[PDB]
């Protein structure tokens, strides 16, 4: 049919292609290479490669399968890791000699030779069906069987042959659904596009909060699962950290984690460190490796596997939350999703608009920041679900002005700050109190009057004493230390502790596998009891030096109070926050006294 | 030998930081100066 | 208390005079020097970009 | 019938010459699914258009072209409150149509009413730092300048539901005496802002008397740009055919000011300094340009747009261009949102230059001119006193420092402090004002009469 | 569109027949007549998709979303407190509650009901042991209780069960100290002598009391308090009186 | 077959696509002489070609050109260490041959030679502030950062013939497990800084055991790209075949991202940003993608890239880019070498990720990643403290900015002040700069745990 008009770089160009629209797949030259042809210009039309083409001549045979390129959807991606395109790195290392993307060999997302027992659910024959409708079901792992076999969206019709309980591999026919006339066949897994967003019924509100482990950024600002976080980063500072600590201390039904413009060395030892790590569920078996999905998307690997990585992961999450579970994406950085953009549009010929980037950059990213979030699940059964967005911006050029910083940042709801002069300085993960926002504060403070948490009145003050600690700071440091009140000493000391407390972390903590919010809440109100009264102790008459004198063991307490962990006297709340309870009347009488 | 992209942006805080500071400092001369005038006259006296 | 003033007065005048004499114009110039040589190269990157969508006009018009 | 090719968010199909600028066509394609656009520019059997809903999918010899015949218009009604609508005038809720009776365009100015009357009858929206000291009347704009450290969006959003509620007791005061109105206007925004504004809108009783515009992130950029003059041309419909007062708050200008950058990136026209285009004073003038008094002055056209700076420099043209056709500005400092106080205002850099011509006699109070001057003199001296306190210490400040940093930490904390779900009107912020003044001396007061200043202390 | 409000009133017609066999609630399928009357018809689904966008038939995806979720509460509710039944004005009663309230999938009616389902799911896979056991009869106690008091009326056993089983089942399997000791110590607190008779088999009882005088018969070393330790071992009831004597003994 | 134009370096030649993408063309010029070329790019009905001998010579129809049928490879053996080489692969005396024994891509895409494991092995490199704050493993692809202004590449080869020096200490300590191999990769540097690198590298014993390529200014600037491919490529066959870690140099970046900008400006495609080609980052993928630890668990290439500041200033888009894809950086300061600091190497702004990675218990200690957190915030605290006591004076200055710039001072000069030839183990640095740090109290560092802190404290 097509032939090769021009071969440059990792994208191959086909003219003669009539008929074909803006999301269909085909085969570039006689290798059988993976390609979708995502624009075309006329006659001719631009085709991604996932491989890198290095053997192949202009003028052979493009052939379009008919259909759109996407993943499968069926059991059997937990306990696994892919690339960005929906391609078994496993088997391809042991058969094609290669741990990344080979060149030449096709290898599904699916294997045909992994069966799974599969449980039909209340449905009959003779019941209308719908797109996204509980069908059955099909344990994938030990440890959660809520992995139910769902029909495709925009699919509709009556159940004419119905399946019964049993051991069947993903290419045997369990059902067969036709409105008018014979449609097709149904199996076990599902077809659907990466580049299309999956449907949902409605939305919902974001009132569900999600504790990733981290006391500073829970701390900082309220993380809920379904709302829209950015991580900022500076070319390596410990960013692959916190996200393989958010991920492994998160305790969600579903983990996603796609890597964008990765290096290689930390998606191979995020993928290592997941087996011999345990979770907070009681898992076995490979616990870490079962619950989440890995997808390793590599800088080295074309561009197009690195684009399509966050659709195959926003896909994935969407179906995760349509299956009727919460699940929590994990994806760094999108500035190497921007590069791979903007270096298609540069290898494709397309006049950019944004200082070097793409003029689409902005929409597509954009776009995908909206299909994130919690809503009712599609389908008749109208199950609850949820997907937490979590994307961690990278550099793209100035500090700010980056147009992935600056356009993420507009389509966001929560942002955290990250201190430049304080990542260098060994005290990562810190993050900015001038510099933050969040929407969801106040609707999580109606569940929060509910569960009686006190985090946000202290997160509050927290907030205004580490805002005030940057000034006294600078004005100390400004204008020099010859004369100041005692009440910005003791909001610098009390700023000192709780920036040590809260700060350090990934490194600087023994207890840091699990952060329930009873301690984040109690531990503040230590801080902000202490502040409060060193403050009304001096504001009723009283010396510094009698005040801190007279403070002695608690400082040291409740700074290394962090290490310790929650399980001691309750199952929630340790005996060091009731201790300092009463402690804190006779440090705090005998201090003014 | 500075960053010509995004470079503004520390300028622009350390040029207020400073202008604040010789702020204070003008400030606190010149009640240095006011009441060095008052203790040297007293002190003549 | 007298002495002690006067010896701070001229330390505090003379640092604040140097700080403020020396303080605005080496950020004040580099700033303007660096947004200027940044727009210059986005015009100079947009006077290269503009030749190249130039010929994707005219052979985009002749489909 | 016949698609060429598509590069970007613009697709270029190939039709008859038949069609004008700006008409709507359906596209129709193999899957089932008709998706509707505006046509971008006509040539000679040539033409690229912008489909609303979706850019890619479609075939290039297999797809259908339909042309309606008609242009881009929404229908303007006296129906449109108390429902949610789109970008492109469609409504979402899976209700009623629109039915609307007059046929006003969207892509320019029907008439182009602007008065030339001078800006007076100032009318507050529930601000009091924002109404009292930079407070704006009809015919006159004042922009919100914001950065990315605060709630911009939740910020338009409690702005925009505060008003309709100053009406009842401005009435009484001769300072509404007609129906009142808002425009509500999302770009870029999520289904959990609209549907949380829309929920807090609703909740205190404001959805009758406002208009739902929400639009998705995951849209055309001409929808979300051509989302402000359906809000625009409905706002001076229903003002200048109604004889009513409308507020129109569009949200937010980063939105579509990368939607106006990410837009022009296949024909002639290149952008300028920063990567924005070169012609957004021209974009800005065609908003601003539906906007104001109309002529035979009943009701009033208020346009308070909200702008966000993404990375908070001012070597952009987004803040300046904007404030620089305006008259004033309002910024947010980051440190007042970071200690809990909301709306986190600024009244030091903020400053109103016709704020002498919006007050009057029968409209607005007699002391609110001398108060907000001494309500940032207070608070200038506040800071100052503040900022020298730390280096002067605590036993060695000042009397005049201690007052004025006493009344600047008490005045941040009553003056701006307000509920999200209470309306003040500027009588109450000004009698809130003056027991935050009733602090200092008659002799340490000299921005006011001394028969204002007696009656009020 | 169309096919999603036709797979809700179809799935919604199910589980409304599904939810009352003996057609003996009239209160719960009096308001669904609407739905279920295009549902207990024979027609085609081309008609009521045609009848569905015509504005002749039920088309809200939001109320019936949330009247789906209400009846699929209403039928978890019913299907988790299995094999106890619940009373037929309590159901009526349960349904009127959870109409008239604002939020409920927003409350802890609903995560109460997940738990409670998630907490026989999880003890149905998983291999008898002790801990499953006592979370069995807990749950078997809970499910009584829940079915005896509903989900629209507050109790201190039922929330004291859930966190009991919440606590339990966040627990390793390596923690059979903290296991028994909890379950020693709820079941000592506990009103009731014993809360297995006519609820739970007669294996299970002597099984915990076999399992509770076999874990405290390790750390005896008299003859006498061996002999006394087995031979109360023998009991078919778990009574606080053996628990306060197997105490008392060692 | 016939050559269509010219456009600079480059030469477009007409004729039919039948060649493939990469594969090697002859061309055949009318005055007695032949050369070759790769096609870098296809077309229909045209090629670009590239010459490597030489750029003039080409004719508008008196030239013939012939397809020889296969792709670009470079045949790789284990008996080519000891050889001198070029970019294109051809000796330079006329001596010894390629002797390839396997077929091996250019671009190490059809291979894939890298084994999901992380680095484990540290490599030290002799430097005790070099491989104590910023140490890397085995495999990891972090490079060397320099400035214009300073002599970066006798710092390099300093730094590559201490790694080797270094390497018989530390592989009785379980650095290294297997044998030690360099490259030596030539792109746009003089013959003095050549023959001194053959010099160090005959002098450290790794003669016979290494290749070495020469890429000079005046060539083509497809042979300086073309040459960092066959060196990771025979690199990484080796060390995959063999199980040895190969070690290899590529200097300089800038002449590589020099000469793929230069490759754009002949040619009709969008720049990027700043003026530069938008498929840099892709090509500069491909030299970095050939890097990390072999199949197998006793084998492993590592990339040490040697970039020089053009500008001094980390914000380019060489730096940038190349940084970008690279994890970790180490930056040179031309204050430390102009100080008298040899090698002078600023510890402020250069800072790992993977440093814990590559770290381990029975090679190193397991404070040395805790000393370098408050190492870094004493070295961050003595240069604020250095820089507020020149710019306010000696009358500004707390308590602890008199130790931090004794610390710093210290610090400067003891842990960066060793020589050239003298070889550090990580117990030396370790040892040395524990002492460095004991100048305050106990109650003044809190980057570190206090169990492991009073154990070596």
């Amino acid at each position: 049919y097509g032939a090769i008009y021009s071969v440059s770089g990792p994208v191959v160009i086909a003219e003669n292609m009539i008929g074909c629209a803006m999301y269909e797949l085909v085969k570039v030259g006689h290798d059988n290479l993976v390609g979708e042809v995502i624009r075309i210009d006329g006659d001719k039309a631009t085709i991604q490669v996932y491989e890198e083409t290095a053997g192949l001549t202009v003028g052979d045979p493009v052939l379009r399968t008919g259909k759109p390129l996407s993943v499968e959807l069926g059991p059997g991606l937990m306990e696994t890791i892919y690339d960005g395109i929906q391609r078994p790195l496993k088997a391809i290392k042991e058969e094609s000699q290669s741990i990344y993307i080979p060149r030449g060999i096709d290898t599904p997302a699916l294997d045909r030779t992994i069966k799974w027992q599969f449980t039909p659910g209340k449905f009959q024959v003779g019941d209308h069906i719908s797109g996204g409708d509980i069908y059955g079901s099909v344990f994938e792992n030990s440890l959660i069987s809520s992995h139910k076999i769902l029909l495709p969206p925009r699919s509709r019709g009556t159940i004419t042959w119905i399946a019964p309980a049993g051991e069947y591999t993903l290419d045997e026919k369990i059902l067969e659904v036709e409105f008018d006339g014979k449609k097709s066949d149904f199996t076990l897994y599902h077809t659907w596009p990466v580049r299309v967003p999956r449907p949902v019924t409605e939305k919902l509100s974001a009132d569900y909060p999600l504790l990733t482990g981290q006391r500073v950024l829970d701390a900082l600002f309220p993380c809920v699962q379904g709302g829209t976080t950015c991580i900022p980063g500076a070319f390596g500072c410990g960013k692959t950290v916190i996200s393989q600590s958010l991920s492994k201390y998160s305790n969600s039904d579903a983990i996603i984690y796609v890597g964008c413009g990765e290096r290689g060395n930390e998606m191979a030892e995020v993928l290592m460190e997941f087996p011999e790590l345990y979770t907070e569920m009681s898992g076995t078996k490979e616990p870490i490796m079962k619950r989440t999905t890995l997808v390793a998307n590599t800088s080295n690997m074309p561009v197009a596997a690195r684009e399509a990585s966050i659709y195959t992961g926003i896909t994935l999450a969407e179906y995760f939350r349509d299956q009727g579970k919460n699940v929590s994406m994990i994806a760094d950085s999108s500035s190497r999703w921007a590069e791979a953009l903007r270096e298609i549009s540069g290898r494709l010929g397309e006049m950019p608009a944004d200082q070097g980037f793409p003029a689409y950059l902005g929409a597509k990213l954009a776009s995908f920041y909206e299909r994130a979030g919690k809503a009712v699940a599609l389908g008749s059964p109208d199950r609850t679900g949820s997907v937490s967005i979590v994307a961690a911006v990278s550099p793209a050029g100035g500090d700010f002005s980056d147009p992935v910083t600056t356009a993420t940042l507009g389509i966001t709801q929560v942002f955290w700050g990250l201190d430049k002069k304080l990542a260098q300085r060994k005290h990562f993960p810190s993050i900015n109190t001038s510099v933050s926002y969040s929407k969801y504060t106040n609707v999580l403070n109606k569940f929060y009057d509910s569960n009686y948490p006190e985090f946000p009145v202290l997160r509050d003050r927290m907030k205004e004493i580490l805002s005030n600690a940057e000034e006294l700071e600078q004005v100390v440091q400004l204008v020099g230390k010859s004369a100041l009140s005692d009440s910005d000493k003791i909001t610098l000391d009390v700023a000192t502790l709780i920036k040590e407390d809260f700060l350090q972390q990934n490194g600087y903590s023994t207890y840091d596998a699990f952060c329930p919010i009873w301690k984040t809440f109690d531990m503040m109100r230590a801080f902000i009891s202490y502040h409060d009264e060193a403050q009304k102790a001096v504001a009723n008459g009283a010396n510094w030096s009698k005040l801190a004198d007279s403070t002695g063991d608690v400082k040291h307490a409740v700074s290394s109070s962090k290490f310790f962990e929650p399980s001691r006297g309750e199952k929630e709340v340790h005996g060091e926050f009731e201790k300092l309870l009463s402690t804190m009347q006779e440090r705090f009488a005998e201090s003014t006294d | 030998v500075f960053p010509t992209r995004m470079t503004l942006g520390l300028m622009k805080t350390k040029l207020k930081g400073a202008n604040q500071g010789y702020s204070l400092l003008k400030r606190k001369s010149e009640a240095l100066t006011k009441r060095f005038r008052d203790i040297t006259k007293r002190i003549d006296d | 208390a007298f002495i002690i003033l006067d010896e701070v007065i001229k330390v505090t005048n003379r640092r604040v005079n140097a700080i403020e004499h020396v303080i605005i114009p080496r950020t004040e110039n580099t700033i303007a020097y660096i947004n200027s040589e940044l727009d210059e190269l986005d015009r100079e990157e947009f006077y290269r970009l503009k030749k190249v969508q130039e010929k994707k006009q005219n052979e985009t018009a002749k489909l | 019938n016949t698609v060429s090719g598509v590069n970007g968010p613009l697709v270029i199909l190939e039709k008859v010459k038949f069609p004008r600028y700006n008409e709507i066509v359906n596209l129709t394609l193999p899957d089932g699914t008709v998706r509707q656009g505006q046509v971008l520019e006509i040539r000679g059997d040539r033409a690229i258009v912008q489909v609303f809903e979706g850019t890619s999918g479609i075939d290039v010899k297999k797809t259908t072209v339909e042309f309606t015949g008609e242009s881009l218009r929404i229908p303007v009604s006296e129906d449109m409150l108390g429902r949610i609508f789109d970008g492109s005038g469609r409504p979402i809720d899976n209700g009623p149509k629109v039915f609307a009776e007059d046929y006003l365009d969207i892509n320019g100015s029907p008439i182009n009413p602007y008065a030339r009357i001078y800006p007076e009858e100032m009318i507050s929206t529930g601000v009091s730092a924002i109404d009292t000291m930079n407070s704006i009347a009809r015919g006159q704009k004042i922009p919100i300048f914001s950065a990315s450290g605060l709630p911009h969006n939740e910020i338009a959003a409690q702005i925009c539901r505060q008003a309709g509620l100053v009406r009842p007791t401005k009435d009484v005061h001769d300072g509404h005496e007609e129906n009142f109105s808002i425009v509500f206007a999302a770009m870029g925004v999520n289904l959990e802002t609209a549907r949380f504004f829309k929920q807090d809108f609703e909740e205190n009783g404001s959805l009758e008397r406002t208009s739902l515009f929400l639009n998705l992130a995951n849209d055309p950029t001409i929808e979300r740009i051509i989302t402000p003059r359906l809000a625009l041309t409905t706002a001076e419909y229903l003002a200048y055919q109604t004889e009513r007062h409308v507020l129109t708050i569009l949200t937010d200008m980063s939105s579509y000011a990368d939607a106006l950058r990410e837009v022009s990136a296949a024909r002639e026209e290149v952008p300028g300094r920063r990567g924005y285009p070169g012609y957004m004073y021209t974009d800005l003038s065609t908003i601003y340009e539906r906007a104001g008094r109309v002529e035979g002055r009943n009701g009033s056209i208020t346009q308070i747009p909200i702008l966000t700076m993404p990375n908070d420099d001012i070597t952009h043209p987004i803040p300046d261009l904007t404030g620089y056709i305006t008259e004033g500005q309002i910024f947010v400092d980051r440190q007042l949102h970071n200690k809990g106080i909301y709306p986190p205002i600024n009244v030091l850099p903020s400053l109103s230059r016709l704020m002498k011509s919006a007050i009057g006699e029968g409209m607005t109070r007699k002391d609110h001119g001398d108060v907000s001057n001494q309500l940032y003199a207070k608070y200038a001296i506040g800071k100052d006193a503040a900022a020298m306190k730390a280096v002067v210490g605590e036993e060695a400040l000042s009397i005049e420092d201690k007052l004025s940093l006493e009344f600047l930490e008490k005045f941040e904390k009553t003056f701006i402090t307000q509920g999200a779900y209470e309306d003040r009107t500027v009588f109450e912020s000004l009698d809130q004002a003056w027991s935050l003044l009733r602090i200092y001396p008659k002799e340490m007061l000299n921005r006011i009469s001394p028969k204002i200043l007696d009656e009020f202390y | 569109y169309h096919s999603q409000v036709v797979g809700k009133i179809g799935y919604i017609a199910r589980c409304m027949q599904t939810i009352d066999p003996e057609n003996n609630l009239k209160k719960i399928r009096e308001d669904y007549q609407d739905v279920l009357i295009w549902a207990e018809k024979n027609y085609r689904f081309e008609e009521i998709l045609e009848a569905s966008k015509s504005g002749k038939c039920p088309n809200d995806l939001d109320a019936l979303s949330r009247r789906s979720l209400i009846l699929l509460e209403l039928l978890r509710l019913v299907s988790s407190i299995s094999p106890f039944k619940m009373k037929l004005d309590l159901i009526e009663s349960q349904y009127e509650k959870m109409k008239q309230h604002v939020n409920l999938w927003k409350s802890d009616y609903h995560v109460k009901l997940n738990q409670l389902n998630q907490l026989t799911d999880y003890l149905k896979n998983a291999a008898p042991t002790p801990k499953n056991n006592f979370l069995r009869a807990m749950t078997s106690v809970l499910q009584m209780q829940i079915a005896q008091y509903g989900i629209t009326e507050d109790n201190e056993g039922i929330n004291q069960l859930f966190k009991l089983g919440l606590h339990l089942l966040a627990m390793a399997n390596e923690k059979i100290d903290e296991q028994y000791h909890l379950f020693k110590g709820y079941v000592k607190d506990q009103p009731e002598e014993s809360p297995f008779e006519g609820i739970l088999p007669a294996e299970d009882q002597k099984i915990l009391v076999k399992t509770m005088i076999d874990y405290a018969m390790p750390k005896l070393s008299s003859k006498v308090l061996q002999d006394k330790l087995s031979a109360l071992s023998s009991s078919d009831v778990l009574t606080k009186t053996l628990l306060d004597s197997i105490d008392r003994i060692v």
